[PDB]
């Protein structure tokens, strides 16, 4: 078993009130079965697109999740991952 | 100078449940997807058939269709006899393809992992376990090595078909493979794990190809620049950030400079 690493980042420079894309890149996990959710103010974003599952030279799996979003001053965004390596779901917050 | 890789991911949860999913990459662009749910291999590029004809592609696909079913059955047959030495859940990964070199050369490979660990390869004319692989694999590998039709086919696929196919992709996929997308950069800051510091972040996104970032004070490179990993965007461009943990007030005079093939001598420089 390998524990997923999670990184959250925007496609474009964030400006409040401008449409953008938020990416949640999940890496270094094994086995490949995994659940990834993107959250807005603590609630699941319904339409999140998922790349195909793939793997690295080292055999660990990776996958990209992304969703359309328009940041504001007060909205918080996160990516939450459930996986058999972790008793608890891991949540990573988008910075600023 | 590219690496072509076909990646297969197979999961066996029990006697009744299995799935096998594949993806194919030419360097860092995806060319194919082959889902468990689909009969046929899907192209993820206009040029994914390379320079093979429809007939050649059909034959190649047929061989892989036969293979996927034969593979699933052989593995489950092997899980019935091995029980309870090794049992479910079982993960198998294959990574097969070739590396294309300066004009002439090409080398092919076929590697297999079991439960996340490299255990088998095809090499020359036969399947081999790697040193340190579990010894119960020796008999299945012998059985597999007795199948000379499989060995001949795999030899043809690695020696011939793989470099042939990739030459065609390189030609037919020229403008995507040699595309140039420009980085857009921006600066931010986040709390530092060190007291009395802030972490300055230079973000670089939308660039293609991969090669690309330094914090600067005038002409002086800041050796504290911590470059992160290359992270994919969803539109086949790349994202990278470079951080710098800075004392308060030491912040003034800092710039982030970015160099990329697509900017043609004209670096981006942002000032904090
Ligand atoms: C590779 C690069 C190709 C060029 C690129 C082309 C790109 C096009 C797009 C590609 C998209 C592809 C996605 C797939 C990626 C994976 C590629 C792997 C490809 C390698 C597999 C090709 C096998 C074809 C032959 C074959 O089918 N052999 C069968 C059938 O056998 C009968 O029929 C044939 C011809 O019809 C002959 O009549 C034979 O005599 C006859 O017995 C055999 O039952 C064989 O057993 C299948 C399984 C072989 C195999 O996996 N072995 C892997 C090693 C075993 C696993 C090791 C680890 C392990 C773990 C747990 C338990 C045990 C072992
Ligand atoms: C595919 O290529 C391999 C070379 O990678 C060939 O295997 C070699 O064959 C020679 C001459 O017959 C043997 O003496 C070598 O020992 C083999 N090399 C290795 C590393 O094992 C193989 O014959 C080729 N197959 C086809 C159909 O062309
Ligand atoms: C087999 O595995 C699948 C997927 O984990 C599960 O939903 C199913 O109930 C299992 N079936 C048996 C017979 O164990
Ligand atoms: C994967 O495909 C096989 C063959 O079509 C099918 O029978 C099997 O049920 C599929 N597995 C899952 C989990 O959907
Ligand atoms: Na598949
Ligand atoms: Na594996």
């Amino acid at each position: 078993q390998k524990t997923p690493q999670i990184q959250v980042y925007s496609r474009h420079p964030p400006e409040n009130g401008k449409p953008n894309i938020l990416n949640c890149y999940v890496t270094q996990f094994h086995p490949p079965h995994i659940e990834i959710q993107m959250l807005k103010n603590g609630k699941k974003i319904p339409k999140v697109e998922m790349s195909d599952m793939s793997f690295s030279k080292d055999w660990s799996f990776y996958i990209l999740a992304h969703t359309e979003f328009t940041p504001t001053e007060t909205d918080t965004y996160a990516c939450r991952v459930k996986h058999a390596s972790m008793a608890e779901p891991k949540t990573v917050y988008w910075d600023r | 100078n590219y690496t072509f890789r076909c990646l297969q991911m197979s999961s066996f949860a029990n006697r009744s449940w299995s799935r096998t999913d594949s993806v194919v990459w030419l360097g860092d662009l995806q060319t194919h997807r082959w889902s468990n749910d689909s009969a046929t291999i899907s192209f993820t590029k206009p040029w994914s058939q390379g320079k093979l004809s429809n007939q050649q592609w059909e034959k190649l696909q047929h061989m892989f269709q036969v293979y996927r079913v034969s593979f699933t059955r052989d593995i489950q047959e092997l899980v019935k006899m091995m029980s309870p030495k090794e049992d479910y859940p079982i993960e198998i990964q294959l990574s097969a393809g070739c590396e294309m070199y300066p004009g002439n050369a090409s080398e092919s490979f076929l590697h297999v992992a079991f439960q996340g660990k490299y255990v088998v390869r095809f090499w020359g004319t036969s399947w081999q376990t790697v040193p340190g692989a579990p010894s119960w694999l020796d008999l299945p590998i012998k059985v597999l090595n007795a199948d000379q039709g499989t060995s001949a086919t795999v030899q043809m696929l690695l020696n011939d078909t793989c470099p042939l196919f990739v030459r065609g992709l390189l030609e037919a996929g020229k403008s995507d493979l040699e595309k140039q997308e420009k980085p857009v950069a921006w600066l931010s800051s986040v709390p530092s794990s060190a007291h009395g510091h802030r972490q300055l972040v230079c973000h670089v996104s939308g660039f293609y190809p991969k090669p690309v970032v330094m914090w600067m004070r005038g002409d002086q490179e800041q050796q504290g620049t911590h470059r992160g990993d290359f992270l994919p965007n969803a539109d086949e461009t790349w994202y990278l950030q470079a951080t710098l943990d800075v004392e308060a007030g030491e912040e003034a005079g800092l710039a982030c400079r970015v160099k990329h093939s697509s900017l043609g001598g004209q670096d981006i420089i942002l000032y904090w």
